[PDB]
């Protein structure tokens, strides 16, 4: 039983691959939590920005990447890893672009990358990346998209979803509050995305420690919001 | 003989391929999925429950088309799957290309069970955790077989795979009778996955496939709705 | 296809007029016409028919005489399964009519033939109505025996929901004959009543009220009341399930007049059904007896007419009860009719002495008789 | 909530039908008060609190039982309401099947004198196997600013002492 | 242990996982070939006989290979495919370079060549299939040929192998006329080599699947019998059995 | 069991009985003998039917009487066995499930059951080894003969190796009588179908029938067993648990 | 003069595990399947001899966990008037080469004094994997074990008025000989409860419950979840836990189906791709 988990590519007597269970845990090593919420009209994903060193550069830490001006993605886990991984989906969004003209789909960008992630998962020769990717974009036709998407190869169609250590209670929280159904606004969303990350987290949320990113069917391109509108959206949040 | 329960690549003294059948107890573990073969066409249902409601039940599909008309559909691993459904419909398109004709359901299985075993002949490659069921109506004759990790496919006239295949098994062999049609074939499979489903069968929540002459078409939320309350 | 059709429409609407000999006379003139059709289409034809002609009230005796000629005819038509079908009406319709022994009969006959032959589903359908026919005639062993048979059956095949309905159904009848548990009848019968409901059988009532008898079988009138007023049950409320709950407030008060009210009154939803009849009759009994001995604890020799004063009843039936419940080793007592009084003593126990002294002095006559063979050699 | 109302109101318990409301847990960081809470909870009654921190109850396979599982309830009766407190669970005997077998036992059967298990370290979680389940969180800084300042109080200090910054630069996440 | 890989020599000299792999052979469904002197045949038996399995091909144990030749298979079902696969690819190789049919004993010799390079080479777990060969060629006529996961092929006038295969083959020694058997006394033998070769009794027709090679007027058609010729054979044998208790 | 009766009395009645036959013969009189087969096939029946006629001292050891805990306390074990049975003399010693101490010898290490080993070394020295037993036979059954040592299984230890294979259908008839005497049978319970019912029946599944037959029979409350019943019982105690799984008994085609 | 005679487990009468049958909800084919091989034949022995069946000796039920093995057991050994000894598996594997097979010998050898005597080796799962070629002490020390029980229980030694019941989940990686038709005559299937059964359940366990009377327990019965008996246990539990929780001494519809909801949820991680 035990002895079946010292190799990706051997199954455990029951069915297992324990390789595979390992990454996704060792993708709560950060300690961080993100969050995405698919509004009527936007999606919104907030993050927490730990800069636990005054001699660091907050501006150098954040980890929201944009991988296209029209897709957007929220790195959780291991750093090395996760830019790896965003590095990889630049590559494929842009190497789609140029193979066949339109805009990757996010839904498509982020498959690439889990398959890439399952190739890795079948064929022993890598250590699985252990950072969840979660990608944002607005797509034509298909309203606002948020597709979680994992080292084990797994995504799947997301209206809101969480990575991280706090990804149990934030699901829950989540679900708790995607269910009463009522106009999800751009205020809306990035409002309900905050309020779940201080109730997981039990803290006030300085400006300082969230990072948020918003992508709008008004204006479809990722704009990560500056500490101003950050903190205006708070200050609208508590009352 | 727990020593030879790791390599694929060596004999174990009775002579079992141990991980071969570990890839198949992983399979038996995953998602149901039933598929019936009527005379006029096949059906092919799975159920499809995510975790919460946060998950957007219409982004991954289980049932999927590999040509105009063949279909598919498995209980295992998801992400296997996906490589598996392309390798699929690649070799679909390159018979199609070497032939310009739709490739036969029969030599379609057949490739993606040899797709299956190249895995299954090296170290440092696991096999394939999950056994793919294909539909299929070519020369007017309604075709299921089943793919799995070991490489060996069959003709099911209908099964169940996944959680609680052995009361799908049970089921069947109850309510199928040979000279059905498509919708008692669509009303069969769905109480077969009733049998096995935990909850209510919400029309997210259960995906079904028809594949008859006309081709492999994944039902709408609507028509499988209708059916259910029909069933119902 | 449109013969067939019109042929159904024609039969539904005869029947609803009752002109069973027209019905007949078309079935007899389209004896060809199943010739010159399939034969699984000619048997559902046959068999609807027949059913629509016993589902009328023109019970004028020539409902057998009309099963015997179809069945005979069939049988000269070579269909196997037809005729089986036919058979297994007829013995529901003998099960109906109470001829028990030739139903026992022709079912014993066709279950053999039915058991060779793989139509498993009238196998099903023809073990129950034995297990039914078993049990109307009181002999409960065999008839339990024959319902395990059929379910074993019935969980080789498809039970349709009418089908799992009439099973659940009879099981709960056997079960409730054995008045040893009823948790299990009211099981049953909860279950018989949901199957019927989902297919909104006639039948349903019929569940109901046996549910209804089994939660008063239990010494738990005051469920009755929660189980008429539920979600599904409400549907049924009406004169026989208001019975049941009278029934059911007169064993929770405890009043034997109030019991005989409620049987007096609805003497069609309670009188008319063996089963409840019995396990009511057989309740009054039991409720008699212990209102009767909880009377007759104070006092040591009451007069009969106080005792039946305070339990409210004849006093012819009164003393009845009192002496067969003291002729079956009862309540210890005896009474005397010359004035009237029910005496109660102690029963003193028995003196195991006398019975060990008795036990001993046949020993040794036994050893007498050993020595007696002894002593012949002087 | 979780010792006060089963020992106060067993009628209420009674009332509803659900007896035992056994089981309990403590996981979370090691030794950051894990005892304290069962001693400050001790306020009322918890008289006994015997401690059988991973000895004395299964050892891996029956070790421990009777003289070692009910002579426990034995005290625990024949005295004042009292907690097992079976913490650090963790390291009993260094047996799943035994320990499954330990919890389903007569222990629940008798339930004396409302004495309710703590277990404490890091399908058993249901209920009849582990009752509410609460994680300690690591020592708040502005709880730890609470800590050193009773932890601290015996020691001989100064008027110009500050237990203010200390937590800021004393980040330790242990109680010890 | 010395079974760690098929490269490794035990001190003895043995090649252990070819061993393990022949002797896993005999989970393999029973499959056998009579050589008669106007053709060969094979039988097999039908392990997965489930109603709900609908038989779509007719020859899951038997295969064609060339115009002349035909190879039943007895092992793992993706081994005996790739087996099977390379068989022909061979048989047609040699078709497209010399232009006459491959005489048998060359396809059997490349399939063991193949598997001895398998079972020689690191990396690579024996072929644990062990198929029989039937057909003829203007060299030698009507052959059997036995190939193990060995490459250990071997002419053989009438073989089983698979379940029970020493019975089988012990029984088909006792009883087996050297150059007297014609076509119709092979099917014979082999169906009452089968009726006891497996537990199953009555040999149900639709459990066993037999194939005759026959030369008629230089063809050398493949037949495979359909079920009505089977329950014929299965029906004769059962009078034949009754005929021989008739002494009783 | 004739043969294989006849043949165990060859060993325990014949060598002790007469012993002039042997003398005269000029051959050694056989020790042990050893039973083998598969399970329920009437092993152990026939070692007490043993014990029944044996006018002999007939010392009995299971499988894991020798084990014991202290080391050395399995040879000792052993050793005041053998000497209570030669001063008893004559003396049979039937050691069921030899499987247990008797098993293929390992290697050292921590792997090595080790004790049980010194007890079976003890127990191969007094069968046959520098003091020759004088009237004590041995008779050990045990399924997987494969299993046991090539030392237990020597042919001075061991001399006659009985088979017990499951009952043919004239065996299970017999079985069937003998098991059935004591049942009320009603006429027409023919026993040759019945048998035909069980081929390859382990020969106790024959007094499982037998016995489930008895108990449909008490669960309808009558005392009489009839043919149905029988078959009923068939179905049930030769209950088989296939595969299930048509994904794994597909693999070898 | 010679002084009148626990030990391991021997089931003191002050020990009875206090269940009775109708506690037990809804086993009527397993209830009676149990009387008959474990009860009956203490009592109405006189049926067995003129039948001459030699009454069935061992019992093994097997089916999901906590479908209601072990209060089935419990029941037996609260209704029988024969010595009632229980055992986990667990126990009989010790250190100490020796131990276990010594215990096993011990309990049937209590057994045995002190007759009629039923034993009850639950999760008998532990020692019961299909002996194979043992290639170590410790691997061997299992199927020694097993070896033990199975000459105590059919051996040279026949035991005579002692029944061995026997509980599992498995019920097929079990030896073939400890199913051999003589040691475990019966092996009753203790299938997770259907729409009936379950039925049953919550109108056993819901009896002593206060309840509510707008709780219906029927809209919870008919709901498709596969559910075993501890699961029904667990949902009344701690639907009642919750009413207490809220001060409210009366359950009611709202806890009940919150306390639904929680219990049916098992898959908890699952990791989303096994499914
Ligand atoms: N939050 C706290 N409040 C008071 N004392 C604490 C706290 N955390 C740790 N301690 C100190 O640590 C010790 C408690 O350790 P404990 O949690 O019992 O260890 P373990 O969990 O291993 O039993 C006590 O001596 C106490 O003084
Ligand atoms: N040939 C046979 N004749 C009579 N009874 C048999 C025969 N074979 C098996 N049995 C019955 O099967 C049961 C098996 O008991 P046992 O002798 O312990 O089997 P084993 O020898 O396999 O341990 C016995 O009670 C016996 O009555
Ligand atoms: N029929 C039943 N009636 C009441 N509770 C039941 C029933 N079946 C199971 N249970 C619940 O589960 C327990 C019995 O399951 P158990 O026999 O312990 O399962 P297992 O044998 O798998 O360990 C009961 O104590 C109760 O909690
Ligand atoms: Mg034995
Ligand atoms: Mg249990």
């Amino acid at each position: 039983s035990a002895g079946f988990d010292r190799h990706i590519t051997i199954f455990s007597p029951e069915g297992r691959l324990y390789q595979v269970e390992y990454a996704f845990k060792a993708i709560n090593q950060g300690g961080l939590t993100s969050v995405a919420v698919r509004g009527k009209d936007c999606a919104v994903i907030v993050t927490q920005k730990k800069v636990p060193d005054k001699l660091l550069d907050s501006s150098t830490v954040t980890h929201l990447f944009k991988i296209t001006e029209n897709i957007g993605c929220v790195m959780t886990g291991m750093t090395a890893d996760s830019r790896s991984q965003v590095q990889r989906a630049r590559y494929e969004a842009a190497n789609w672009k140029y193979k066949y003209g339109y805009e990757i789909p996010v839904d498509m960008l982020c498959k690439r990358i889990a398959d890439i992630s399952q190739v890795y998962t079948q064929n022993a020769e890598m250590r699985p990346l252990g950072c969840c990717m979660i990608l944002i974009g607005i797509d034509e036709e298909q309203g606002p998209q948020v597709y979680k998407c994992d080292p084990a190869g797994y995504y799947c169609g997301f209206k809101a979803t969480a990575a991280g250590v706090k990804q149990t209670e934030s699901t829950s929280f989540l679900e708790k509050k995607v269910k009463k159904k009522f106009d999800w606004t751009f205020e809306q969303t990035v409002e309900t995305a905050i309020t779940c990350l201080s109730t997981v987290l039990s803290i006030d949320f300085k400006p300082s420690e969230i990072e948020v990113g918003v992508v709008t069917v008004e204006n479809p391109k990722f704009r990560i919001l500056t500490e101003a509108e950050i903190d205006a959206h708070l200050v609208a949040l508590a009352e | 003989e727990r020593g030879y329960s790791f390599s694929l690549t060596t004999f174990s003294p009775s002579g079992k391929l141990v991980q071969i059948e570990y890839a198949l107890a992983a399979v038996a573990g995953g998602a149901p999925s039933v598929g019936i073969k009527a005379a006029n066409g096949v059906v092919l249902a799975t159920e499809k429950k995510q975790k919460s409601i946060l998950y957007d039940e219409r982004s991954v599909h289980k049932v999927e088309p590999i040509t105009k008309h063949i279909g598919l559909v498995y209980s295992g691993m998801g992400p296997d799957y996906r490589v598996l459904v392309h390798r699929a419909r690649k070799l679909a398109q390159q018979y199609y290309l070497v032939y310009q004709e739709p490739i036969p359901t029969a030599q379609l299985v057949q490739r993606v069970a040899s797709v299956m075993q190249e895995y299954t002949q090296s170290g440092g490659v696991r096999p394939f955790g999950v056994s793919l069921l294909i539909c299929g109506w070519n020369e007017g004759r309604p075709y299921l077989f089943q793919s799995d990790p070991s490489g060996a496919y069959f003709a099911w006239k209908a099964t169940a795979m996944g959680k609680n295949y052995v009361n799908g098994k049970t089921f069947l062999e109850k309510r199928y009778n040979e000279d059905l049609e498509l919708e008692d074939a669509i009303h069969t499979a769905i109480l077969t996955l009733k049998e096995s489903f935990e909850g209510q069968m919400t029309e997210d929540n259960i995906e079904v496939g028809i594949c008859n002459e006309a081709g492999f078409r994944r039902l709408t939320p609507t028509e499988v709705k209708d059916y259910l309350a029909a069933i119902a | 296809q449109v013969k067939e059709q019109s042929i159904l429409e024609l039969g539904s609407l005869l029947a609803k007029t009752g002109q069973a000999a027209e019905l007949g006379g078309l079935l007899k003139y389209v004896r060809p016409f199943l010739n010159s059709i399939s034969k699984a289409k000619a048997a559902r034809l046959v068999r609807s028919l027949l059913d629509l002609f016993l589902d009328m009230e023109a019970a004028t005796g020539q409902e057998v005489e009309l099963c015997l000629e179809c069945i005979e005819w069939a049988k000269s038509e070579k269909r196997t399964f037809l005729r089986q079908a036919l058979e297994a009406r007829l013995v529901s319709l003998y099960f109906d009519t109470k001829r028990y022994q030739e139903a026992l009969h022709l079912g014993s006959q066709l279950l053999r033939e039915l058991k060779k032959m793989d139509d498993k589903a009238l196998l099903v359908e023809v073990q129950l109505l034995e297990s039914k026919t078993y049990h109307a005639l009181s002999n409960l062993p065999k008839a339990r025996a024959a319902l395990t048979s059929a379910r074993t059956t019935a969980n080789a095949i498809y039970c349709p929901p009418k089908l799992q309905a009439t099973l659940d159904m009879q099981s709960g009848i056997i079960h409730a004959a054995e008045e040893k548990d009823w948790k299990t009848a009211y099981s049953y019968f909860y279950e018989a009543f949901e199957g019927y409901d989902s297919i909104d059988s006639p039948k349903a009532i019929t569940s109901l009220k046996y549910m209804l008898l089994c939660k008063i079988m239990l010494n738990t009138p005051e469920d009755v009341q929660a189980l008429v007023s539920g979600k599904l049950a409400l549907r049924y409320a009406g004169r026989q399930t208001e019975a049941l709950k009278c029934v059911a407030q007169a064993s929770k008060n405890r009043s034997l007049a109030d019991f005989e009210k409620a049987l007096t009154d609805y003497r069609a939803e309670l009188r008319d059904d063996p089963i409840i009849s019995t396990h009511l009759a057989k309740l009054y009994d039991n409720l008699l007896e212990q209102n009767l001995i909880r009377v007759i604890e104070p006092f040591s020799r009451v007069q009969i007419e106080h005792i039946s004063s305070l339990i409210k009843l004849s006093k012819a039936d009164v003393e009845r009860k009192l002496s067969q419940m003291i002729l079956d080793k009862k309540f210890h007592g005896i009474l005397d009719q010359g004035e009237g009084v029910l005496i109660i003593f102690d029963e003193p126990p028995v003196d195991k002495t006398y019975e060990a002294a008795l036990e001993t002095i046949q020993n040794m006559s036994k050893v007498v008789d050993s020595l007696y063979n002894k002593a012949k050699k002087l | 909530e979780v010792i006060e109302l089963p020992l106060t109101n067993p009628e209420l318990f009674q009332r509803v039908g659900i007896i035992p409301p056994k089981g309990c847990l403590l996981y979370g960081p090691p030794g950051t008060g894990k005892t304290l809470l069962a001693r400050a909870v001790a306020s009322q009654l918890d008289c006994n609190f015997l401690k059988v921190v991973s000895s004395s109850i299964v050892d891996k396979y029956i070790g421990e039982s009777a003289r070692l599982i009910r002579e426990m309830f034995n005290y625990a009766r024949d005295h004042q309401p009292c907690i097992i407190f079976m913490d650090e669970i963790d390291a009993i005997g260094g047996i799943q099947r035994t320990l499954m077998e330990l919890l389903n036992q007569m222990d629940g059967f008798d339930t004396l004198h409302r004495v309710k298990m703590i277990m404490a370290t890091n399908a058993l979680l249901r209920p009849g196997r582990l009752d509410r389940k609460i994680h300690i969180d690591l020592p708040n800084e502005q709880a730890r600013l609470d800590i050193l300042k009773i932890h601290a109080g015996p020691i001989t200090k100064h008027g110009e002492i500050d237990y203010e910054a200390i937590v800021k630069l004393s980040d330790g996440f242990n109680g010890a | 242990r010395y079974d760690s890989r098929t490269t490794i020599f035990s001190p003895e000299g043995r090649l252990y996982q070819v061993e393990y792999a022949m002797e896993a052979i005999g989970h393999a469904g029973t499959c056998l070939g009579i050589l008669a002197n106007d053709g060969v045949l094979l039988a097999a038996e039908r392990r997965n006989i489930h109603k709900l399995l609908d038989e779509v091909f007719f020859s899951e144990k038997i295969y064609k290979l060339n115009e002349d030749m035909a190879c039943s298979v007895a092992g793992i079902t993706s081994d005996a495919n790739v087996l099977t696969n390379e068989l022909r690819l061979i048989a047609q190789r040699y078709l497209l370079q010399y232009q006459e049919p491959i005489p048998c004993e060359q396809l059997v010799t490349a399939l063991c060549d193949i598997k001895q390079a398998y079972t020689q080479f690191g990396g690579k777990r024996p072929f644990g299939v062990s198929l029989l060969y039937i057909g003829w060629d203007k060299h030698y006529g009507f052959q059997l040929y036995q190939s193990d996961p060995s490459g250990n092929y071997g002419g053989w006038k009438a073989t089983c192998i698979g379940n029970n295969s020493a019975a089988a083959v012990s029984m088909l020694k006792q009883d087996y006329k050297e150059g007297e058997m014609t076509l119709k006394s092979a099917l014979a033998l082999a169906i009452k080599v089968l009726n006891k070769t497996m537990d199953v009794s009555k040999l149900s027709a639709e459990k066993v699947e037999i194939a005759t090679l026959t030369r008629e007027n230089g063809k050398t058609v493949i037949r495979v019998l359909k079920q009505k010729e089977v329950e014929q054979l299965i029906k004769k044998h059962e009078e034949e059995e009754a005929k021989a208790e008739r002494e009783k | 069991l004739d043969k294989q009766i006849k043949e165990i009395k060859e060993v325990i009645e014949l060598p002790v009985k007469h012993p002039e036959l042997f003398e005269a013969l000029g051959i050694a009189q056989p020790k042990g003998v050893l039973l083998y087969g598969p399970p329920g096939t009437g092993k152990t029946l026939l070692a007490r039917a043993v014990a029944h006629h044996t006018d002999c001292t007939f010392i009995r050891v299971s499988g894991s009487e020798l084990v014991q805990k202290f080391i050395g306390e399995g040879a000792r074990m052993v050793r005041e066995l053998f000497v209570m049975a030669r001063e008893h003399a004559p003396s049979i010693i039937f050691m069921d499930e030899i499987d247990s101490i008797g098993s293929s010898r390992l290697e050292g290490g921590s792997g090595g059951d080790s004790e049980v080993q010194r007890t079976m070394l003890e127990l191969l020295n007094q069968l046959d080894g520098f003091e020759a037993t004088k009237n004590i036979k041995v008779i050990m059954a045990t399924n997987r003969i494969d299993i046991l040592d090539s030392a237990l299984l020597r042919p001075g230890r061991i001399d006659r190796k009985i088979e017990f294979p499951p009952p043919n259908e004239e065996a299970r008839l017999d079985i069937l009588k003998i098991h059935s005497r004591k049942m009320n049978l009603t006429r027409g319970i023919n026993l040759r179908k019945i048998a035909e019912l069980m081929p390859g029946a382990s020969g106790a599944e024959v007094k499982g029938v037998c016995t489930e037959a008895g108990m449909y029979a008490l669960r309808e409350r009558r005392v009489h067993v009839t043919q149905e019943d029988f078959e009923m019982a068939v179905a049930k105690v030769m209950q088989k648990d296939s595969e299930k799984n048509m994904s794994i008994k597909k693999l070898w085609k | 003069d010679v002084l009148p005679p626990s030990s391991i487990m021997m089931l003191t009468s002050d020990q009875k595990p206090d269940v009775m049958y109708a506690d037990i909800g809804g086993m009527d084919i397993q209830k009676q399947e149990v009387r008959e091989a474990v009860e009956l034949p203490l009592t109405h022995f006189e049926l067995y001899k003129q039948i001459g069946i030699d009454p069935p000796r061992g019992v093994l039920m097997y089916g999901p966990p906590g479908c209601g093995k072990t209060m089935l057991a419990k029941a037996v050994a609260h209704h029988t008037t024969a010595a009632f000894i229980r055992v986990v598996g667990s126990e009989f594997v010790q250190k100490y080469l020796g131990e276990g097979p010594r215990m096993v010998r011990d309990v049937f050898r209590l057994a045995k004094e002190n007759a009629p005597a039923i034993i009850f080796i639950d999760e008998i799962d532990a020692i019961a994997t299909k002996r194979f070629d043992a290639q170590t002490g410790a691997d061997r020390e299992v199927q020694r074990i097993l070896l033990e029980l199975l000459n105590q229980m059919d051996g040279f030694d026949q035991n005579v008025n002692v029944k061995v019941i026997m509980a599992t989940n498995r019920a097929d990686t079990l030896d073939p000989a400890l199913l051999r038709p003589g040691r475990l005559d019966r092996k009753i299937e203790f299938p997770l409860p259907d729409r009936r059964q379950k039925r049953l359940i919550f109108s056993t366990i819901t009896s002593k419950m206060n309840l509510s009377e707008e709780v219906d327990l029927e809209d919870y019965v008919a709901r498709p979840d596969k559910i075993s008996g501890a699961d029904i246990n667990s949902i009344c539990q701690e639907s009642g836990m919750l009413a207490v929780r809220e001060n409210r001494y009366i359950v009611l519809a709202k806890d009940f189906e919150k306390a639904y909801k929680t219990v049916i949820k098992k898959d908890e991680q699952e990791h989303e791709f096994y499914k």
